RNA sequence: AGCGCCGUGGCGCAGUGGAAGCGCGCAGGGCUCAUAACCCUGAUGUCCUCGGAUCGAAACCGAGCGGCGCUACCA
């Protein structure tokens, strides 16, 4: 079953930017389900449907499938929403994507767990959703830190063990993601002995691999050497490979040729 | 369509006419290119390409276009320019395609 | 029932298979046909010559069997700027039976020391008599200086005329003048197209080749119809190349030098650099022998320039790791060929045509750079290589002062600047430094019809020497 | 050879974590006296092939196939 609205309330917010599954259209307008809320309908005129003229009602509406919208008005004491499509930014849109995908993403993970415990997802949600909302913002963001930092469930009651046990299967399972730092390093030595030099280089720079981040030198061509580096935080691979930068300039300066830098550590 | 229909002639021979064939300088065609001023360039089976007038009984009567097989007469003391006398509906132009008047080479079906 | 590779294997080892070089043979005793030299070394090479689109490479996978890369996914079709290798053993039949046109057959790289004859009938085998490099060149107008380095580096030449094309072909010519100024007489004329020509066309066209060469200095020059896509008349090639073309003199008193031509980086893609290799130098030895693990130097090396303008020379100090000839890593140099020194020279040294035609000296010898060369030059009076429509083919022009011309020094390419003109004698600035040795024969080219074209011969009889910083 | 890109329904593209997409084509129908414009509905797949997790795979990943681009012919 799918119920439990993410956000702070089942009714809607005013000025809220809402996210809309069309189900039907009558004469008056569009009476749309609302995915991003739980699961009242908006109403969206006709009037306030097209930023174009209205000449093709189905070819706009798309009756089956999922498209932004925004909030006008709101009624608070039975549940009715006015809705606009025309009304909708360039760069906003991109934003209620991001959005949706993010909210969608935990309404599958969280589904699914409830689906496997056949609890009432509104349940699950008490126990998991907004807790972790308000520790941190969004429930993915927290997902991704429980997949690094596992304090993410401390101080929080779940209904078993059990649930907790296999959302952390679950999110290991599907939400498994490092980023591939690459560099080029341009030897442009002329001197006596360099292959020597270049594998003193080459050991200087591997030589500090961690256990978690690996760098290897890379061999393509004869100026271009590849730096490549698997960044778990991306705040630490730019360090080591400008650490290997200052070991291969220390050795190669002092035998008698030169190396030229032609791509620095970068995402 | 429209209102011109009734003013017309109402000449309707809808069934099977009986095709005609080539006589004593009437020879066959095919349209190669439309002109303008009501004329057309005929392409003729003997490699020759003549100028065909749309003529009289034929100008506003029967409308024709490009790649169309035709019916054209020759003029004895003007060999070049000629004029289109009758026009095959694509059908009777299959049984002169069997039956071979014209060079086959000259391959034109829908 | 057995595989064919199982039956070559066969063949190779009742052919001897390859013979290990001994580590320290008596040199003095030893002679460019001796079996320990000519079994995995060549002594002479031959140079290909001809026009654009007519075929040599072809040629010379008629004849040798190794095919040129023609690479660069752009170079691949139109011209080529590094020189073509290929190997080919020559092979002769003992077998007094067997006529002596066909007793001759130039083998691959890997064949067995005493092959079987293929000849249906003789079940003799192969007596390898000489062991040749075949080298292509590049001709085409723009691409002269590595055909001149080519040829200084040549001691036999084959040229390739197209007998359905027209019959005086200018490059031919181009070529076949830069090859006389260089000491070379053993050129081995070959017409490519003799399956598309007549036979009273093919007289007039052989007798026009004979009417062309008559007042040069080549003068018994063979001519052998060959074909390069049926891949017939080799064997005519090799007993020409055997008879006409003896020993150049080249024997192991002379001091130790390297010529070389193009650079190789040895860095395979994809596996780890902890297994790589040094730089290569594709470098022929003019003179002297060379063995495993010798001390060398690039003289004219680096090149910089300072915040003064002036030019300074870095000799490549470099140890030889190893020398590779075509088919096996050998122990000893056989003077006369080219051979892959793969010393401990960066392969970004190695990279680009940056080691193009440099002289290399062994330690204990010391090869001379300068910056302004006194030269003796001689001009010929029309230029060779125009295509005039039966007007007064081009003349030349005698040289003026602050003039850039190209001098291909033996190997070395430089944009000289002319200091002042003689009746003979010229003074030459480079700013881009080569060496003299002995002689080291120069050819001499102009910037008229916006390319390079040949206008005669030169040596350097003075020079302005430079002290190298070590 | 390595690395970057990709895998139409006929073509150009899109989401790829919830299952066949859009637009342009093509067929039929509608408006119009008539055509174009416009409107409506389809009929086309192995979103390349072999596997892993999974109620779910085409995606997410890997055990590969094929085509493009940079290194560039890498003795
Ligand atoms: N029909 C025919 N084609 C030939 C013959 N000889 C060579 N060719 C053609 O030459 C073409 C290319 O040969 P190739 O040797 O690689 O060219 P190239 O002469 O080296 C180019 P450059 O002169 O600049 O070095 C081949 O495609 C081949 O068809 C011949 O005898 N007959
Ligand atoms: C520069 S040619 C050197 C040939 C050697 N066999 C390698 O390749
Ligand atoms: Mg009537
Ligand atoms: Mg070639």
């Amino acid at each position: 079953t799918s119920h439990c609205r993410f956000y702070e309330n089942k009714y809607p917010e005013i000025d809220d930017i809402v996210m809309v599954n069309v189900q039907q259209i009558a004469e008056m307008g569009a009476y749309v389900k609302l995915l991003e809320y739980d699961n009242i309908e908006g109403m969206i005129l006709l009037s306030e449907l097209s930023r174009r003229r209205i000449r093709s009602i189905q070819k706009l509406i798309r009756v089956g499938k999922n498209d932004v919208a925004v909030v006008l008005r709101v009624d608070k004491e039975k549940g009715y929403i006015d809705l606009s499509k025309r009304r909708v930014s360039s760069e906003d849109i991109i934003k209620c994507e991001e959005k949706y995908q993010k909210s969608k993403t935990v309404h599958s993970i969280l589904r699914y767990c409830a689906e496997k415990f056949q609890i009432p997802l509104e349940e699950l949600y008490k126990t998991i959703a907004w807790p972790l909302s308000r520790k941190f913002g969004h429930a993915y963001e927290a997902f991704k830190l429980s997949i690094i930092d596992e304090t993410v469930w401390e101080g929080i009651e779940p209904p078993s063990k059990d649930v907790l046990d296999e959302l952390k299967n679950y999110i290991s399972k599907r939400l498994t993601p490092a980023v591939k730092i690459r560099a080029d390093v341009e030897v442009s030595c002329f001197s006596y002995e360099g292959i020597d030099a270049i594998k003193d280089a080459l050991k200087s720079a591997e030589d500090m691999s961690t256990e978690q981040m690996q760098v290897k030198v890379k061999l393509v061509a004869a100026p271009l050497y590849v730096l490549t580096t698997q960044a778990l935080d991306k705040q630490k691979g730019i360090e080591q490979l400008e650490s290997a930068i200052e070991k291969i300039t220390e050795v190669i300066t002092k035998y008698g040729g030169v190396c030229n830098i032609t791509m620095p550590p970068k995402a | 369509g429209g209102k011109k229909g009734r003013r017309g002639k109402n000449d309707s021979d809808g069934p099977k006419r009986e095709l005609i064939y080539k006589e004593e300088g009437q020879e066959y065609a095919q349209i190669t290119k439309m002109l303008g001023n009501g004329r057309v360039e005929a392409s003729c089976f003997d490699g020759n390409k003549r100028m065909a007038h749309i003529r009289g009984k034929l100008r506003k009567k029967v409308w024709m276009g490009q790649g169309d097989i035709i019916l054209v007469s020759l003029r004895d003391f003007q060999d070049d320019q000629c004029d289109v006398v009758h026009k095959y509906n694509l059908d009777e132009a299959r049984t002169l395609k069997n039956q071979g008047e014209l060079p086959e080479n000259a391959k034109i079906n829908e | 029932g057995e595989t064919e590779e199982e039956k070559r294997k066969r063949e190779f080892e009742e052919g001897g298979g390859l013979p290990e070089q001994p580590l320290n043979p008596d040199f003095s005793k030893l002679n460019p046909l001796s079996a320990e030299i000519i079994n995995r070394q060549a002594t002479i090479n031959i140079g290909t010559i001809g026009h654009v689109a007519h075929g040599k490479s072809t040629v010379v996978r008629a004849i040798s069997g190794v095919q040129t890369v023609r690479f660069k996914d752009e170079l691949e079709r139109n011209i080529t700027i590094k020189l073509g290798y290929a190997n080919a053993k020559i092979y002769k039949c003992q077998e007094p039976t067997c006529p002596e046109p066909d007793c001759y057959r130039s083998f691959k790289s890997d064949k067995e020391i005493s092959p079987k004859c293929q000849r249906p009938g003789c079940p003799g085998r192969y007596k390898l008599v000489r062991h040749v490099s075949f080298v292509d060149c590049p001709g085409h107008d723009i691409l002269m200086s590595t055909m001149l380095s080519g040829a200084a580096v040549m001691d036999a030449a084959l040229l390739l005329i197209a007998g359905n094309e027209s019959c005086p072909q200018p490059q031919t010519s181009e070529h076949l003048a830069a090859i006389e100024i260089m000491k070379l007489k053993h050129v081995i004329i070959l017409q490519n197209k003799v399956d598309l020509m007549r036979e009273e066309s093919a007289l007039e066209h052989q007798k026009s080749i004979l009417k062309f060469i008559r007042g040069t200095i080549a003068d018994g020059a063979p001519i052998v119809p060959i074909s390069a896509q049926l891949k017939y008349n080799i064997d005519a090639v090799n007993e020409f190349i055997v008879k006409t073309i003896p020993v150049p003199p080249r024997d192991f008193m002379i001091s130790p030098r390297l010529i070389v031509i193009r650079s190789f980086d040895v860095n395979k893609p994809g596996a780890e650099i902890e297994d790589l290799k040094g730089g290569v130098a594709g470098g022929s030895i003019l003179n002297g022998v060379f063995k495993l693990g010798d001390e060398i130097e690039i003289r004219p090396g680096i090149v910089t320039k300072d915040d003064k303008g002036k030019i300074q020379c870095k000799p490549i100090f470099s140890n030889i790791v190893s020398l590779f000839a075509e088919q096996n890593d050998l122990k000893f140099a056989v003077p006369g060929g080219l051979i892959g020194v793969g010393t401990k020279v960066d392969p970004t040294l190695c990279r680009a045509d940056r080691l193009v035609g440099q002289v290399v000296g062994a330690k204990g010898h010391l090869p001379n750079i300068y910056t302004d060369i006194e030269i003796n030059y001689f001009l010929l009076r029309r230029l060779l290589g125009v295509k005039t429509d039966g007007q007064k083919q081009a003349k030349v022009r005698k040289l003026e002062p602050n003039e850039v011309l190209m001098v291909n020094i033996g190997s070395t390419a430089t944009g000289a600047r002319v200091v002042a003109v003689k009746a003979d004698m010229a003074r030459l600035q480079l700013t881009s430094p080569a060496c003299t040795e002995i002689n080291e024969k120069i050819a001499l080219s102009r910037r008229i019809e916006k390319h390079w074209r040949l206008i005669g011969w030169a040596t350097i009889k003075k020079g302005t020497t430079l002290e190298p910083i070590a």
